């Protein structure tokens, strides 16, 4: 899920 | 010589954050794709809005155009790819195989393979007109962020959270070349246009030029901020060489290849720029933000 | 389903026939162009009027707008192109080559390069920047009645009095083909939005719609009247897919794409109806007149 | 021009 950290 | 890359249009619409913006390889058109579910079509020259794409259930991290400019595909959570007519919007193929949802894809130069990679840690090879799978590759240990073609699809290079990127020979899926002095997360690799490098960042705020052939860095490229989202960079060759990146403040990064210098940073968005693309023929950048922005942008320059 | 486009302004000034409206890419203006030597820009919404245009020495015979609408570029009887810089008014560059009228003219996409026809039976194309001839195509044997690029820039068609309708690759200047010995002169030719079929007018009061891939007319629109001069035809897209044309007996023709059956006539207008243009994202219809008018007229639907 | 028949 490319637009969540780490 | 630098660029003067300036403002030209502001893209709303997306009600989650950017995920991937790519141009048609006709130069005509822009695509993005958003935690949104959804896929939205824009003009390349006019920023006019031209159709919304749906029919994914979760989340869209990558979206990738066919050689002739006429599908996409896309990547998502709910752990398929989906095969695009453009000009229809209709799903024509649903991709299913992969076991953790989908992170990264593309098509090759031919458009009749697509590659796509997971966090199920796998890299997959796709038939286009069946939406078959022909191989599972198991290519890395931790989530693949990134796949490409190189420029006639005889290889594949990926890139993984657990700090390689992997050369993979098409036809047989087997394992190339594996370049490897640390290893920090790599969270982005492509080929350059020649086929010659490739260019790759890890998060720790770096990005790197190696030589396909003898596997050593040419080049670093620092000074951006890059420690927690796998954000796109490109190679700009339409004037001046370039190497161009988003960036978790909110920039967009422009180097000379050539020196390592930052040549130009773009200001604007209001969130971390998570994706950049640049145009086939013209000087244009395209970039996108995450949820606190949620737009794309589209820069003009000179040279 | 049937429009019902309803006068809402007519704009006066122009001391002469008007010759060819078009609205800006972004929607907020209307430039049209006049034999009066002038271009003037009006809003497209309201109608009112911004500012007024000038330099040539002669009548201008078309206008058309770059894609990210600050400029614009006019054809005149003075033998010159003009590119215009929208805001301040002021002229950018002159355009000089052709050796007679220039007739005809359009930016393409990208909005590098323009295209021109002329009676003195060439098209040529134009560096934006520079403003040098980039190629003189050898392109009819007779005036050139229109030049337009398709939606990416590759093709362009032409049409001409001597019959011929021609589509020429944009990168060589080569001739592509040739939908053709009289040919009731083909007086006017664009590409429809898609870029897959051509709209041409021939002056023998008949439209028709080409498949340009195959070569084959696909759809014929009768009823008004057009044996003399060059009307501007057009695609709407906005609400229901029209087509959109001017006629000699002063009304405006609306027909239904598919069924090729009228849908609407315009009254209103007091000479032939010499352009009609379509705006980019709203129902609006902007129409313009000859000597015995001179008057632009917008008109609204809700469909 | 345009504005001048046939």
């Amino acid at each position: 899920c490319r637009t969540l950290p780490f | 010589v630098k660029p003067n890359y300036a403002l030209k249009f502001t893209l709303a619409g997306h009600t989650k954050a950017v995920s991937s913006v790519k141009f048609s390889p006709n130069g005509e058109w822009l695509a993005s794709s958003s935690a949104d579910k959804l896929i939205k079509i824009w003009g390349a020259y006019d920023g006019k809005f031209e159709k919304t794409i749906s029919g994914h259930k979760l989340g869209i991290s990558d979206v990738a155009w066919s050689s002739d400019s006429n599908l996409l595909v896309s990547a998502s959570d709910d752990k398929t790819l989906k095969i695009w007519d453009v000009s229809s919007g209709k799903c024509l193929k649903t991709l299913k195989g992969h076991s953790n949802y989908v992170f990264c894809c593309n098509f090759n130069p031919q458009s009749n393979l697509i590659v796509s990679g997971s966090f199920d840690e796998s890299v997959r090879i796709w038939d286009v007109k069946t939406g078959k799978c022909l191989k599972t590759l198991p290519a890395h240990s931790d989530p693949v962020s990134a796949v490409h073609f190189n420029r006639d699809g005889s290889l594949i290079v990926s890139s993984s959270y657990d700090g390689l990127c992997r050369i993979w020979d098409t036809a047989s899926g087997q394992c190339l070349k594996t370049l490897i002095d640390d290893n920090p997360p790599v969270s982005f690799v492509k080929f350059s246009p020649n086929g010659k490098y490739i260019l790759a960042a890890t998060l720790d705020n770096t990005l790197k030029l190696w030589d396909y052939s003898k596997g050593k860095c040419l080049k670093t490229y620092t000074g951006h901020k890059n420690e927690k989202y796998c954000i796109f960079a490109n190679f700009s060759v339409t004037g001046g060489k370039w190497i161009v990146s988003g960036s978790e403040d909110n920039l967009v990064y422009i180097w000379n290849l050539q020196t390592k210098e930052i040549v130009q940073k773009l200001q604007g968005h209001t969130d971390v720029v998570i994706s950049t693309a640049c145009h086939p023929t013209e000087n244009i950048i395209a970039s996108a933000a995450l949820e606190n922005d949620k737009t794309i942008k589209l820069w003009k320059s000179d040279c």
